[PDB]
């Protein structure tokens, strides 16, 4: 760069003088001269002196980009993808370029097999999507992505690189151009560049991509039966942390579509590696992304219980605290492991031997977080299913705490939130208080809490779930005569006798059960229930 | 951030013995269905999910690598290229 | 029983003499007077010297139907539904009811919650479906299935194997029942059966209905997503055949639907050790079944050639012989074992060491199975991607064979599309795909030097030639690979140029399958090498936009 | 017997340079995309589908066991006038 100094103002000054006749040759139409013509200013491009020449002139840069999407000689079609290359290292060259109308004209440029054009094409876009503003929706006009999704095929990791991240950019805040991308087997080809490549820098793009796609209800599809999961999943152990954050925020993004997927011991089994793991983002991503792949799905839940799963949650439940972040994610994942697969009866069990009642039922005492306590009411119902848990949750109180909630969302029910229903939450209590009502001692503090007035009430409501879990309680009360005397009086004697004919054979069940228990040392109940052809 | 309870997936529905025709068997009817309604894993609580939507934060690519050195710059070639290009052999 | 046959002449006079006040009775105004009655109807259909005479009075047995489906007391309700069934173990009995409109009054016996009422109507039924002409036709028109499908959850294992078999009586052959069985939950109801119980009769009545609905495109996904193939999969142990049996043959009605099912790791192991069997039946149903579940399945392929998959197939084949209901799903299943997954290279060399290679390569020639011949043709592909397997090959003679099916298949092409007629007695096969897929196989094969030699001295360079100007770019494809391998010997590249290839191979070059553009560069290059006195196909491939 | 040949759609297809100028690279360009096209997934052939719907043939189930579970009239003479023809007919003297 020292001779070019010396000769510096000498340079410029002679480019400057020049540009008319270089603007005139090179619009002059027969190509064995524009070819000439795009080469010596390809080689002025060269030099900073005549490089900002050439940029300062609307004139030149304008012929050029026109020469560029006509000509078909290779040479040529080279010598002009070059100087806009060289150009685009200059904001007003950028600037240039996109009012020439560049951006349409090297958008062409990306169907040649060739090498250098393409690199000069590629570098030059993505230097307008990195700086020249106004550029990305013009790139969406020029249907750049339908262009550049074709060249993910291309086997260079440095090419790969930039290429990757013109779709990141050019997919980031934009519905419409993530939906184009799908339609041009753009995961597919994303997923396998996960697959295949140890360039960092191309994983880390390639990752970001990834996940600005995850976002969308369409991609999130495409991207898991690819093999998304699981090849996202073999970068979580890479020694580069930004590579695995741009993982796990896609991995969980992608888990709601992921409960059905296949082979994912190796991912599970370091999601929950790293939810001991310091980094709250981690953690974060971590916990979250387990409580979907643990929806509906006993063999994630044996897997995950199976490797320390419910220790590694009550452990994040606890550096959580009041994090409804990690402990709402936390607290459905261990209610997903505590009911309906192989070793759900085990992580009942073990939720009590590494102490999550205490940290758990706390969790009944948060503010405007009800979705928390939503999922703590279920997980504790769960819990209350091993009977030696039974006595555990009465000592945290949680019988209390639940008609608390109870009673509350039953005068807001009778009267007409983040989601949540608060019929919901009065199933909730009432089944949580239906299990834990299965413990003598706990019957008598439900009972002590008058709640039996309430409950003969349930059996009202509209909703079935609500009738049941109602109609269960009461039936577990009434194994008592102190409480049966309680709900005889409170005139349930009657709609007892109407729950019979549910056609959930469940509830019905638990209402005959009641009627047979409220006349035990009080025959025409029976007579009801036999006596009846329909 | 969306919130959906799932529905239990092929889970083994209770399934009840049929109503006695005699009232000393209604016991022993209510207790054998007794059983099968306090196992019904069709029951709430469901599972649910939580869809995840995080978007990144539209970060700038930190220095990539490029795909393309001073060397010699003479514009000899220009003096053989007939008559309009004098003109720039002349600069 | 010895009391009865003393009395049997005095029983069935006083029944007969008793007729006209039981009747009268039955028809009177008055509940409770033709409630009483029913009574005493019931206990003497409750003897054969009784029966006859009742059954044989068809006022009486009208009188009985029509207080069924008239009555809501349930002591009545029970003594109607107990006197037909009574009568419904004979034909004059059966008919009676069938013709008194019994059918319909049983049916809506069939909502009753009572366990009696529920049993009697149920058996009665079983009967009229077995024995009586017209049942069939008559229970579908009352719409019982609508309502026999909601007593899948009753408790009782006896009641439900008369339940399950009732709605295979009415399911088989009839595609409107099937329907209307899975819009009223049937395969949910009945793979929670053959998952819960282990009672045979009702394994094998259920597994019967299964059966029967696993021919219904709508009834497969929902049996399949129900976890059928695992509920179906855990009875292939029993030491019931005709449940084993029922279980194969549904399991492989189902299997082409199954091929993204999960949790198949036990099913698919127990199907590999079938394939041991002598049983025709039990080969054909497992060999069918693992071919479509392991068609692209990665994890089923990997996991079947991982439990000796590969050898039961090969010795399932070498029993079979020239039984192509065997043969041709064992080998696509082959072709599957073969190719697109972590074992893929295992398996190729599994089947050369079970020797296989032979019994295979003879398959080439099997007369008039042209669905195994392309079956055959890629697998011998697939073989010839292990470098291993082109000993045991060459040696086989696959070339000649394939050559053979090849000039065959093309020459076959070519009149047909002179005389614009369809090649016939090919099940589905197009000569056309013939030639792709021996070409194909030729181009992995010519990676060998021996086997390249063979390749030339059969001149087939000229055809490959072609080859290239075909419209299907799957088969310009594979011309321009084998030419690729064979141009790199000298005496034989002079051949493919002295052919004229150097035409076709520009248009390649430009062509949208870039596997194919690279095959043909790599050709028009190794030709130009050899006669080098060469630079002019270089430039060509380089001086080009777009 | 249906017949279906299904693409092998969550294959990814090969990975091939891009293309240089000078023909003495060519050398090379051909030598290494060749590596590609050698390892192909998405070329045939194609694993296939064999559609089976075997419905039996009617088999009839004629075993399954029955669900199946006092003796004088006497109680006819207490029903009243009704029955009267019954009562000296079957259970009375």
């Amino acid at each position: 760069a020292i001779v070019h100094l010396i000769n510096y103002q000498d340079d410029a000054e002679l480019a400057t003088r020049a540009l008319p006749e270089l603007t005139k040759l090179l619009n002059d139409e027969d190509p064995v001269v524009v070819t000439k013509a795009a080469m010596i200013v390809n080689q002025l491009s060269k030099k900073e002196a005549s490089r900002r020449a050439l940029m300062g002139s609307p004139q030149l840069v304008a012929a050029v980009v026109r020469t560029m999407q006509n000509t078909s000689d290779l040479d040529t079609a080279r010598c002009t993808t070059s100087i806009l290359h060289n150009l685009s290292h200059h904001r007003e060259g950028l600037l240039a370029i996109f009012k020439s109308g560049g951006i349409p004209a090297l958008v062409r440029m990306l169907s040649s097999p060739v090498e250098s054009v393409l690199f000069y094409a590629i570098t030059t876009l993505h230097n307008l999507l990195l700086y020249q503003e106004g550029a990305k929706m013009a790139v969406r006009l020029a249907d750049g992505l339908q262009k550049m999704v074709p060249l993910l095929n291309k086997n260079n990791p440095k090419f790969l690189a930039i290429t990757t991240d013109c779709l990141q950019l050019l997919a980031y805040g934009n519905q419409e151009s993530k939906l184009i991308i799908l339609a041009n087997g753009g995961p597919q080809a994303l997923v396998q560049i996960m697959r295949n490549y140890s360039y960092e820098k191309l994983l880390w793009t390639t990752s970001r991509v990834l996940k600005v796609l995850s976002v969308c209800p369409s991609n999130k599809p495409a991207i898991v039966e690819a093999g998304g999961m699981q090849a996202l999943g073999k970068h979580l152990t890479s020694n580069s942390p930004r590579l695995v954050q741009n993982c796990l925020w896609t991995l969980r993004n992608l888990s709601d579509v992921a409960t059905k997927q296949e082979g994912l011991e190796s991912v599970l089994k370091i999601l929950v590696n790293q939810l001991s793991v310091d980094d709250v983002n981690v953690l974060t991503c971590a916990t979250g992304t387990l409580s979907n792949l643990t929806c509906n799905n006993s063999k994630n839940k044996t897997l995950v219980t199976q490797n320390s799963g419910v220790e590694a949650l009550i452990h994040a439940i606890l550096r959580a605290g009041d994090k409804d972040d990690i402990t709402e994610p936390a607290v459905c994942a261990l209610r997903h492991l505590t009911s309906r697969h192989p070793e759900a009866e085990m992580a009942q069990n073990s939720v009590r031997l590494n102490y999550g009642i205490p940290a758990i039922v706390k969790l009944l005492n948060q503010p405007n977080q009800w979705p928390l306590v939503k999922a703590t009411i279920g997980l504790i119902r769960n819990l209350a299913l091993c009977p030696a848990n039974h006595a555990p949750l009465q000592e945290a109180a949680v019988i209390p705490r639940l008609v608390q909630l109870l009673v509350k969302a039953h005068q807001d029910a009778q009267r007409h939130t983040d989601g949540v229903r608060m019929e919901e939450i009065v199933e909730g209590c009432t089944g949580a208080l239906h299990i834990l009502a299965r413990d003598p001692m706990n019957r008598m503090e439900i009972f002590r809490l008058n709640t039996i007035p309430l409950f003969v009430q349930l059996l009202y409501s509209s909703v079935e779930n609500i009738q049941r879990v109602a109609a269960g309680v009461l039936c577990e009360l009434a194994q008592d005569k102190e409480a049966a005397d309680a709900i005889d009086a409170e005139g349930a004697s009657a709609p007892l006798m109407e729950l019979l004919h549910s056609r959930n054979e469940g509830t019905a069940t638990y209402a005959a059960a009641v009627l047979f228990r409220i006349s035990e040392d009080k025959k025409r109940v029976s007579v009801e229930l036999t006596n009846s052809l329909f | 951030v969306t919130r959906n309870d799932v529905a239990p997936t092929l889970m083994s529905v209770p399934q009840y013995r049929p109503r006695p025709a005699n009232p000393d068997e209604i016991g022993n009817f209510i207790d054998e269905n007794l059983k099968a309604a306090d196992s019904d894993p069709t029951a709430p609580p469901y599972d649910s999910l939580l869809v995840f939507d995080y978007e990144g934060s539209g970060s700038e690519a930190a220095s990539l690598s490029s795909l393309n050195s001073d060397q010699d710059q003479d514009y000899d070639y220009l003096n053989e290229w007939g008559n309009r290009f004098k003109k720039l052999a002349d600069m």
